[PDB]
RNA sequence: AGUAGUAACAAGAG
RNA sequence: CUUCUGCU
């Protein structure tokens, strides 16, 4: 059930 | 090109520079001394500079600034800017100071081009300026001639000498200290007309050997910037009020003349001029700054700016306080030495202090 | 009816009309002749302001040195450099307490910078003192010459390409017993360890030309290549620290600076108690550079680098150590004349130490007599003070530390203070219950500054009610006032090239409309005046004009040939189509829809010989110096067109001994330009590799030849010829 | 990255007067803790070094003293108000534009 | 619009008759 | 092929051979810029001087074969002389003109494709629309704005990766394209750059311009989008605004952001109105976003936001009741909470004022790669169930949930160099800074969050700080579901008069209290078309325009204040200003100012025009009687509480007596006409509630007193009070 | 002579 | 003399 996330302003963790 | 005669070779200072030799070759010369580095000779103020400034803020018919056409106006803001610009151009194009700008820019441009081109030859340069009379006919005026000398300008501060001859109708003996560097010759009986019928006032040719530097020439050919410094300020004075009243106040300030600013003094007291007179006065001030630019003007401008800020704070009831007032006054007074423009500016500042604290 | 523009201030507030008080429409006062007098005066003043310090003699350079640190306290308002180390350390400690972890985080970032910084970074900037020639040279040239000299002397650790290795090489060179340099007749010169040290710590001195607002001229100094390496790391650390300081307005610039100052001042005014009277002090600090002792910067660097690795502390502290031992080169010298014999002559500054005093005037004679004891090998020892210090950020940090010390938790009194500081300029806000409190706070701030050596200039400073002030020529009157006179010199023809000038001129007009309050009518007239000046400068008047110029024939022919006149560029005599609507559109794109196809193709032909492309760092970028401040990089939008040519270069070096250097430059270009034909990305991204250029180019040629053969872009005969040539090149390199 | 040799001697020499070694100074700074040195020095410093604020009132500023030497003389590159212009009401001759012809 | 202000043979721009 | 021949020739020469052999590729970067020519320190004069000489330009040596040495007029186009320091010959500008006149022509269809950044400006200016020019009191604030928007789906690295691959496909190196966007852009550029002879450096520079995002600090007053910043000079002036609508399409994100800012300003302004629903409907029907009416935009753009949804409910559209936080769409399924500012100290000693939410609440988070069910209380995460598709997604969702919790254990987990104020010293959103910091590094937060035992439940698996799942231990209140979590749906709602949205069962879903209080800036310019054209502007503009309106209508306001002040206070022109006064102190300030005006009217004379102008906007809200005395009144401005001093001048509100001009926040507001009725005569009567300021102290009635201490006086007695900026004055209690 | 102002220019190196 | 140069 792939879904979007509307507004977003984040990058990937490490 | 002019023939290298003895008169030109003297007036143009040819061979006046001492021959350059290594120190090991002349270390034993009895009079060998370092270059003279004394302070400039002090001089007092005279009424001629104030009279000249008054004349420069006058209105004439000969327009001096015909500006190439810009792209077609489309945006409503562009139409408003064009409508204002019209008033600015009409008010600043007929000002005498604009005449000084056009003639000065042409003279410096011609001198720089001739200096770079004919480095080793004396050149005759007419002082031609173009204007448009009231009836719209285009008229070409000649103010005199300039003989440019050797122009081997290496450094930006090197000097090129030139002999300037200017036609005039003025008795030098009437006011001699104004023409201390000039040699005035009576050359004719000009049939000026007046209204009675005609006056035969004699033409006086002011022949003087002047000198200009490369940097001075470059800044001289950019004298048109004066038209910006004054007009921008004027626009800032218009746009502020328009912001307050939320209406274009160009017509109110120029035609209706509803608002006036204190721009001069007379026996009756401070005189107030319209926006047009303010614009002409600011333009004349900027033009004279360009014509009489010098280090003294820069120093006095900075120090007097500090004093002006202090006086403004006092006027605004900000309880201004100084740590060393005499030190600031000394700094201002050390910059008043020889330049007539700086002396006039100091006199103007004294008048402002007199009028701003009473 | 004597008109007087100054009377206009009777109605308009001075700040709102401040532009009127700027004479920037006239030529700036240049400096004539040598800067030796100003340099000697600066040295004498620097030593006089610290005359009560301890005199010592260096065991390495042998020159006298002055240590004013911890000297007597100032007994008069006369400028004093006797900074107290304990007070400086206490100020730094309080700064750290007020902003916990500032030094730790700044050190962590600065450290990383040190690890990742390459040697090429020293190429940025200009006019560095090349110790191999005793003359100012471009940063890249001085760096290359120093690298070549080091390699010839056995210092071969700089090949890693890391700046820290070059610094290590500098250190080893400092320990070298003898140095070998080349001169050109390509002679060889040997320098002893002492002489090397003196010429490695030497600072060249010149005069600050075109400076406005000052009557008397001044002297500026440029350091050598050795010092620049450590100065870069010290400035990077100071910048990292300043970015975290609210009162430090130095690292930021442009609108970002004005925004920071407006926000900071606003908050400062806000948090102030309603019952507390507030005042603002505006003014510079007298003799800022002459009194900032390098030992204080060493103390601050040591305190900042506490707990950091020893290598980091050493690399950061090397710069202040070298600056404390710095020697200033006197300069060009002096000029003498004989009126009776009518002949001129020049005495180099190196001869002033032995020349007779009868040739000088009273002022210069006194200056020479006062500097003679400090004169060593033509250079004057300058241990005290910081001649044209590059530690602008470090000095700003020190000033901010003094400013931060004015919090109510540090003053332990009713009065308190805060403010802004950038280099030597500052604006201090003092809050106190009453005027007595304000006076006590001002006195305490002044005395504390004296403690650190900083000293407010009572001559050019004033205090008024809070709300209006001046900071770095920005006039705040309940909000920064848009001064336009400062940007006037930026108008007119920039002078880059025929194409960059137009884009820069319209960009300047647009920027001034956005930032410096340029009205639309004034913008129009400005645009008109600029086009007129542009046409009169590049001789690009309109084709239908009757004006006579040496370039009038070609323009006239082009105008007659073109069918759509409006499409011609202004540089080709075309009509001007700019206005407020399109000041942001490059003229090539603006007229593209109107340009004739033949002319459009000729003008934008990529094979044209006039267009040249350097590194991307210098593509569509220009260096512009405004009325105040240093040079700034301006980026302009312009299309590559035949008008984007390059002006002629100065050939005065063509008839001097150093002409060989220019030739070498030519050779280098002849090689670098060839490498671009082998590695196309050489300009877009810096190439890397330890192999010799010839090896890389030959290898790439072999690979490309094979790939082209396999793809069929070349024939069998062409491939055979290529390899034959490659084998010949390999043999040529081996044969030598 | 070690400081040694000539660098070490230079570092040892570029320190406050009461110090004689770089390591000694670094150790002193590492162990330094504020103990009111500023308050003590401020108390010790003479009371005559102060920024006394003299009030600026309407009667304080006097006029600027201008020089008393000989009267100033014209120094412009060209005449401003005394200039006389010889002009042609309308340029209609051959060679219009060249300054020599018009002159 | 005419630039105007409440303030023969001008020595600058005269007549010749 | 001739490059190898040139290399052989260079090798043949001894000096060139030595240079090529000794200089490594690494050393090339240093010798590449090895020149003798020092950067010009005065380019304008040098250019003006060199244009006079015969050959100021330098051209490639090739020109000698492409241009005749002299034209038909005999003028020399070039010279055999070689430029100093290169092989370029020295040529005159006549050569450039000759080339442009009859030089070799080529096709130029590639230029619009390579210079797309410059040509798009012309294309969008050609289709732009110009509205009326309105003269106003423009208040331009300095902030960071977009110069080149770049590509929204590519970062710096991604942009360079495409650039390199498109311009120098062989020199790409080890880098590899790893995104559909990168592949599509690379394919399109390669298709467009077929047979392009333009210099590769220019192609790379233009591609960098078009792709890498660039921002700069500019004084803006309108939209901050690139399409608007480029024409900033034309649109926003110092005393005017030009309604402009740039051509082409607008980014959906810009429209969404602008709509959010406009809706938030509208609801904040309409909340202080007497009829909030009617005011909101009128504002929404009059407002336009980038030339598009907001009324028709709300019906097509969801932009879930506590304000957008409200506006939609007012308009009758179905709302989403969801808000986006950290890339996750949160839907409040149950519970309610109330915002309140709280002061906290982070792990790096920084102090922050965060908007803590009180009350138990339950949310559903939907993300592009995760979905979670969250249940939180006041600064505490009760439970969290994540159903992320990937381990990285699980970590991202957990970090977002922890930051959203606002738990103290997370605030104390902040470590290293974290700044809550930018280089311009502006105050950033603490939640965003925390989210960014913890997404950059979450090891510390996971370590310090805490661990709890796991109740064995089918389908629920715990997760440990090292990210490895465990069945016996897990992070405090954290579970991972492998079966998925359920879903977006719009529910019709009813909105009452006071903007309190309720569902079909009457449960209140949205209220104006939860709308964010941050006064942001719109990406796309917002235009208002009502008489009060500054109704929805920012704080500084609202204040300046409010006082400007008061001064312009002073001839009538004075009469109304002197005759019917109760009706004047209710004038709509003061409602926007009330939006800036704090909600808690609104009534106190209104009552205080109303009493001050009444006491000024009772005491004959003592009229003070400046005091009335300054305090009039504070009387609009309903009165709330109190014994409190205010020395200054606070107004919110971009998160800062500006204090207006009741007595005296302040930087926020100043009256220059010399020019008789009012300045608000440094912007001129107008001149006050000379009023013969003023007659201050020393006594103020408008500084303290129920007290008259007699004047200068005399050291007889008392040494000094505080503003609150003055309440001790009963009646008639006189005493000295320290009121204002250290100005002690004599006062009398009625 | 003149420019100009704390030191130059009034050509310089071959 | 001629050559070379106007920021080196
Ligand atoms: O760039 C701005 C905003 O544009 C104005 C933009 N933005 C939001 N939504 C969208 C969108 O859908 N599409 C686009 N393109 N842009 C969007 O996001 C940025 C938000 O900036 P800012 O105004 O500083 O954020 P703000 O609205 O003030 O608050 P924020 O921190 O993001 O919080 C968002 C909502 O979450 C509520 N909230 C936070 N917490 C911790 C809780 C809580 O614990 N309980 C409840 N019930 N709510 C919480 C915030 O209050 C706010 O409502």
């Amino acid at each position: 059930a792939a879904a979007a996330a509307a507004f977003a302003a984040a990058a990937a963790a490490a | 090109n002019m023939k290298k005669t003895s008169q030109l070779k003297w007036a143009l200072g040819e061979n006046m520079a001492p021959e350059k030799v290594d120190f090991e070759d002349c270390k034993d010369v009895n009079d060998l001394k370092q270059y003279d580095s004394d302070e400039p000779e002090p001089r007092s103020l005279a009424c001629w500079i104030q009279s000249e400034f008054n004349k420069a803020c006058e209105l004439t018919d000969s327009s001096w600034v015909e500006l190439d056409e810009i792209g077609e106006d489309v945006a409503p803001i562009e139409h408003i800017a064009s409508m204002r610009r019209n008033y600015f151009t009409a008010e600043v194009s007929h000002c005498r100071a604009t005449e000084y700008i056009m003639k000065g820019v042409y003279i410096n441009t011609a001198l720089l081009n001739a200096s770079c081109a004919a480095m080793d030859d004396f050149q005759l340069i007419p002082m031609i300026s173009k204007c448009r009379t009231k009836e719209g006919r285009r008229k070409t005026n000649l103010y005199g001639f300039i003989i440019k000398g050797r122009s081997h300008l290496r450094n930006d501060t090197d000097v090129v000498n030139f002999v300037s001859m200017e036609f005039s109708l003025t008795d030098p003996r009437l006011e001699p200290h104004k023409w201390e560097k000039y040699c005035v010759l009576e050359i004719g009986d000009m049939l000026l007309r007046t209204a009675v019928g005609q006056v035969s006032r004699p033409m006086f040719l002011y022949v003087r050997t002047n000198g200009t530097s490369k940097i001075k020439m470059k800044w001289g050919m950019e004298m048109r910037r004066c038209l910006l410094q004054s007009l921008q300020q004027i626009e800032s004075m218009i746009e502020a009020e328009s912001s307050v009243k939320e209406k274009d106040l160009t017509k109110e300030f120029f035609e209706n003349k509803s608002e006036t600013w204190p721009i001069g003094e007379s026996p009756k007291g401070v005189e107030e001029g319209s926006i047009g007179k303010v614009c002409r006065t600011l333009l004349a001030k900027s033009v004279f700054n360009s014509l009489y630019a010098s280090p003294q003007l820069e120093g006095f401008s900075a120090e007097s700016r500090k004093l002006l800020l202090i006086v403004q704070a006092l006027r605004d009831n900000l309880e201004p306080g100084t740590f060393d007032l005499e030190g600031l006054y000394e700094a201002i007074e050390e910059c008043l030495i020889n330049d007539p423009w700086v002396l006039l500016n100091a006199s103007w500042f004294n008048s402002f202090l007199t009028h701003a604290l009473r | 009816m004597d008109v007087n523009p100054t009377l206009l201030f009777l109605k308009v507030p001075v700040q709102n009309a401040i532009s009127t008080t700027f004479p920037y429409t006239g030529d700036p006062p240049y400096s004539h002749g040598t800067g030796t007098g100003y340099t000697m005066d600066t040295v004498n003043r620097t030593h006089k302001y610290s005359e009560k310090g301890k005199w010592t003699t260096n065991t390495e350079t042998g020159a006298p040195q002055l240590n004013p640190i911890d000297g007597p306290l100032p007994e008069d308002n006369e400028p004093s450099g006797y900074a107290q180390t304990d007070c400086v350390l206490e100020a730094m400690a309080f700064l750290e307490e007020s902003h916990p972890g500032i030094f730790e985080n700044s050190c962590l970032e600065t450290m990383e910078i040190v690890q990742q910084t390459r040697v090429d970074k020293l190429t940025q900037g200009r006019q560095t003192y090349d110790w191999t020639l005793n003359r100012n040279q471009p940063a890249a040239t001085a760096l290359a010459n120093t690298i070549e000299v080091f390699r010839s002397n056995g210092l071969t650790a700089n090949e890693s390409g890391r700046l820290i290795d070059f610094l290590k090489d500098v250190m080893d060179s400092m320990d070298k017993e003898e140095m070998e340099i080349t001169t050109h007749g390509k002679k060889k010169q040997r320098l002893n360890k002492r002489s090397y040290l003196i010429r490695a710590l030497t600072l060249n001195t010149m005069t600050k030309d075109a400076e406005r607002g000052k009557l008397k001229r001044r002297a500026i100094a440029t350091p050598g290549m050795q010092i620049r390496g450590f100065v870069y790391f010290v400035e990077a650390l100071a910048r990292s620290i300043c970015e975290k300081l609210e009162q430090s307005g130095l690292p930021v610039g442009g609108n970002e600076k004005k925004a920071k100052l407006a926000n900071v001042v606003r908050k400062m005014m806000t948090n102030s108690q309603d019952t507390e009277l507030s005042f603002t002090i505006t003014g510079d600090n007298t003799k800022w550079n002459e009194n900032q002792n390098p030992r204080m910067f060493l103390a601050m660097i040591t305190y900042i680098t506490r707990n950091q690795p020893e290598w980091f502390r050493n690399v950061l502290s090397i710069a202040p150590i070298m600056f404390s031992n710095k020697m200033a080169r006197l300069g060009k010298g002096y000029m003498f004349e004989s009126k009776s014999m009518k002949l001129r002559t020049q005495v180099p500054a190196e001869m002033l130490a032995n020349i007779d005093l009868k040739y000088f005037n009273k002022s210069t004679r006194e200056k020479i007599e006062k500097i003679r004891p400090l004169l060593i090998d033509g250079t004057a020892s300058l241990s005290p003070g910081m001649m044209m210090g590059m530690f602008n950020m470090l000095s700003t940090v020190l000033g901010v530390s003094i400013l931060n010390l004015g919090q109510k938790k540090y003053t332990k009194t009713t009065y308190w203070w805060d403010g802004l500081q950038s280099s030597d300029d500052f604006a201090l806000i003092v809050n106190a219950p009453n005027h007595e409190g304000i006076q006590a706070g001002v006195d305490r701030f002044y005395r504390t500054c004296k403690l650190v050596g900083i000293n407010m200039s009572k001559k050019k400073s004033y205090i008024n009610r809070t709300g209006t002030f001046e900071f770095t020529s920005f006039f705040y009157r309940y909000g920064f006032v848009a001064n336009f006179s400062m940007e006037l010199p930026s108008f007119g023809v920039s002078g880059i090239n025929e194409s960059a000038d137009m884009s820069v001129g319209v960009t300047v007009i647009k920027n001034n409309m956005i930032n410096n309050d340029l009205g639309p009518a004034t913008a129009q007239m400005a645009l008109q005046l600029f086009i007129k000046d542009y046409r009169y400068t590049y001789r690009c008047h309109r084709g239908d004009t009757q004006i006579q110029t040496r370039r009038a024939f070609e323009l006239k022919k082009l105008w007659e040939q073109t069918r759509s006149k409006a499409g011609l560029l202004v540089s080709d005599g075309g009509p001007n189509l700019y206005n407020i609507r399109n000041l942001h559109i490059p003229e090539v794109c603006l007229k593209w829809e109107l340009m004739d196809e033949d002319y459009q193709g000729r003008l934008c032909n990529p094979m044209n010989p006039f267009v040249s492309h350097k590194e991307i760092d210098s593509v569509n970028n220009a260096v512009v110096m405004p009325a105040h401040g240093p040079a700034k990089s301006m980026e302009y939008d312009a299309v590559a067109t035949t008008h984007s040519w390059i002006p002629k270069r100065n050939r005065s070096i063509l008839n001097t001994s150093q002409r060989g250097i220019l030739e070498d430059e030519q050779m280098y270009q002849k090689c670098c330009n060839l490498f671009e034909k082998f590695f196309p990305s050489s300009s877009y991204r810096r190439p890397v590799g330890i192999s010799s250029m010839v090896e890389a180019m030959v290898s790439r040629a072999r690979i490309d030849a094979r790939i082209d053969f396999e793809s069929g872009r070349i024939k069998k005969e062409e491939f055979a010829e290529i390899m034959k040539i490659c084998s010949t090149i390999e043999e040529l390199r081996r044969q030598k | 990255f070690e400081i040694t040799g000539t660098m070490r001697r230079l570092a040892d020499q570029s320190l406050p007067p009461n110090f004689s070694s770089l390591e000694n100074f670094r150790a002193y700074v590492d162990g330094f803790e504020p103990n009111g040195c500023i308050e003590g020095k401020l108390s010790q410093m003479s009371k005559e070094v102060n920024a006394r604020i003299e009030p600026f009132l309407r009667t304080t500023p006097r006029p600027l003293r201008l020089p008393d030497g000989p009267p100033c003389s014209q120094r412009s590159k060209f005449l401003l108000m005394d200039a006389l212009k010889l002009s042609i009401e309308d340029p209609s001759h051959e060679g219009e534009g060249i300054p020599l012809y018009d002159a | 619009y005419s630039p105007t202000s409440p303030s023969s043979y001008s020595p600058t721009s005269p007549s010749y008759s | 092929m001739e490059r190898i021949k040139e290399l052989r020739d260079l090798m043949s020469q001894s000096r060139t051979r030595e240079i090529l052999t000794k200089t490594t590729v690494d050393h090339m970067a240093i010798i590449k810029k090895y020149t003798s020519g020092r950067q010009e320190k005065n380019p304008a004069l040098r250019m003006k001087w060199m244009m006079a000489m015969k050959y100021p330009i330098t051209a490639d040596k090739r020109i000698m074969e492409m241009i005749p040495e002299r034209n038909e007029q005999g003028q020399t186009l070039w010279s055999k002389t070689n430029d100093a320091g290169s092989d370029r010959v020295m040529v005159s500008p006549l050569a450039v003109t000759w080339w442009n006149r009859n030089g070799p022509t080529t096709s130029t269809v590639h230029y619009p494709k390579v210079y797309k950044t410059y040509f798009e400006k012309v294309e969008r200016l050609k289709h732009g629309t110009f509205g009326p020019v309105h003269f106003r009191n423009q208040v331009k604030i300095r902030r960071r704005v977009d110069i080149n928007p770049g590509h929204a789906d590519l970062s710096a690295k991604e942009a360079q990766d495409v650039i390199m691959e498109v311009v120098f496909p062989n020199e790409v190196g080890a880098r590899i394209l790893t995104s559909e966007s990168q592949l599509t852009i690379t394919k399109e550029k390669k298709k467009e750059l077929q047979d392009c002879k333009i210099a590769p450096l220019m192609v790379a520079y233009m591609l960098e311009r078009e792709l890498v995002r660039k921002t700069r600090f500019l004084p803006v007053a309108g939209g901050t989008s690139s399409v608007y910043i480029e024409v900033l000079h034309l649109t926003q002036g110092t005393c005017w605004e030009q309604m402009y609508t740039p051509g082409g399409e607008v980014r959906n994100d810009d429209v969404d952001q602008s709509l959010i800012i406009a809706a938030r300003n509208i609801v904040r302004r309409a909340t202080v109105s007497a009829d909030p629903l009617a005011s909101l409907l009128e504002m929404c029907h009059s407002t336009q976003i980038g030339g598009v009416r907001m009324v028709d935009i709300l019906r097509q753009n969801p932009t879930e936001e506590q304000a957008v949804d409200i506006c939609k409910a007012a308009m009758g559209l179905r709302i989403s009741s969801s808000f986006s936080f950290g890339g996750f769409t949160f839907k409040r399924t149950s519970g309610s909470s109330v915002k309140r500012e709280e002061e906290v100290l982070t792990g790096n000693l920084q102090t922050l004022k965060i908007r803590v939410h009180e009350g138990y609440e339950e949310f559903t988070m939907v993300g592009r790669r995760a979905t979670a069910i969250l249940r939180k209380a006041t600064r505490r995460l009760i439970q969290l169930i994540v159903s992320g598709k990937d381990e990285q997604s699980i970590a991202e969702a957990i970090i977002v949930a922890m930051v959203f919790s606002q738990e103290d254990c997370m605030i104390k987990a902040v470590r290293g160099d974290l700044n809550f104020v930018n280089r311009a010293n502006q105050r950033l959103n603490p939640m965003h800074q925390l989210l960014r910091h913890f997404q950059k590094d979450a090891k510390v937060l996971f370590q310090n969050w805490g661990i709890e035992p796991i109740d064995n439940v089918m389908g629920m698996i715990g997760i440990l700080p090292d990210m490895t799942p465990s069945t016996e231990m897990s992070l405090r209140g954290v579970r991972v579901s492998k079966m998925g979590v359920d879903s977006t749906e719009r529910v019709v709602v009813s909105i009452d008069r006071f903007l309190r949205v309720r569902d079909q069962r009457g449960n209140v879903l949205l209220s104006p209290e939860e709308v964010s209080e941050t006064q942001g800036t719109e990406k796309l310019t917002i235009t208002y078309s009502s008489s009060m054209m500054w109704e929805i502007n920012g704080p500084e503009s609202v204040l300046v325009n409010t006082y400007q309106w008061i001064i312009r209508n002073w001839e009538n306001v004075k009469i109304q204040w002197s005759q019917d002040p109760t009706m004047l206070y209710n004038k709509m022109e003061f409602e926007p200003f009330q939006s800036l006064v704090p909600k808690a102190a609104r009534g106190q300030y209104s009552g205080f100012v109303r009493v001050l005006f009444q006491q000024m009217r009772d005491v004959l004379g003592t009229f003070d025009t400046v005091q009335i102008i300054k305090l009039l906007p504070f009387a609009a809200a309903p009165p709330e009687q109190s014994r409190m005395q205010f020395s200054s009144l606070t107004v919110n401005v971009r998160g800062s509480g500006m204090r207006i001093v009741v007595r005296g001048n302040s930087p926020v509100f100043n009256y220059n007596k010399a020019t008789k001009r009012l300045t608000v926040l440094g912007k001129d507001a107008g001149a006050l006409m000379e009023d013969p009725d003023e007659g201050t005569a020393g006594v103020e009567s408008a500084v303290l509630r129920g007290f008259l300021i007699l004047g200068k102290e005399n050291k007889r009635y008392g040494p000094a007193l505080s503003i609150n201490e003055l309440s001790n006086l009963a009646k008639g007695e006189k005493a000295n009070v320290l009121i204002g900026q250290g100005d002690v004055v004599l006062v009398m209690k009625r």
